[PDB]
């Protein structure tokens, strides 16, 4: 959703990814703006492990599984 | 998901008298693209659609005839409508106006995203 705190950017979001790392998966981010859709690539460091879907779906947030950018 | 493209076309219409007129005639799509890629000079009893010669191959009689009936409906009298080829950029068509409007907004959004922190 549009309304995300900030700390979510550097805290919960980051922490979900941080302990489950494996298999160089790029992180792509869709920030739904009122104005437009821009893509900000996290690529901070961590590549997420795949177990994260189940953990993420655990609370209030649905994700979508798109074609990975790298392959194309 | 262009939403923005048709909304953006509404601003183009809100500024260009020809774009507005075409939407009031309620052209289809091919013939609309001809009216859209051409700039509106207006004379005492004439409307001559100067389409960018840069896209000359898009102009086809199948479009022109439908455009002619529509321009005739607008004018209320028979307009000798032809598509003629002078590519000079001195004024902007209803299609050209729109494009500048699509991009700056996206750039501003990108800036806000970069600035989230």
């Amino acid at each position: 959703t549009d309304r995300q705190i900030d700390d979510q950017l550097l805290n919960r979001l980051r922490q979900s990814l941080e302990p489950h790392r494996s298999g160089t998966i790029p992180v792509h981010l869709y920030y739904q703006r009122a104005d437009a859709r821009a893509r900000l690539r996290f690529g901070a460091t961590w590549r997420v492990s795949p177990s994260d879907r189940l953990l993420n779906d655990l609370r209030g947030l649905i994700g979508s599984e798109q074609v990975e950018l790298e392959f194309d | 998901t262009p939403e923005l493209a048709a909304k953006l076309a509404a601003e183009a219409i809100e500024r260009d008298p020809w774009a507005a007129q075409v939407s009031q005639l309620s052209l289809p799509k091919l013939v609309e693209q001809v009216a859209l890629n051409a700039w509106k000079e207006e004379s005492d009893n004439a409307v001559c659609l100067h389409l960018r010669s840069s896209q000359r191959h898009l102009n086809n009689r199948g479009a022109q005839q439908k455009l002619a009936e529509a321009l005739s409906m607008l004018k209320g009298s028979t307009v000798e409508l032809t598509i003629v080829e002078d590519d000079n950029p001195a004024v902007r068509t209803p299609l050209e106006w729109r494009q500048a409007i699509y991009e700056e907004k996206l750039a501003q959004a990108r800036e806000s995203i970069i600035a989230d922190n």
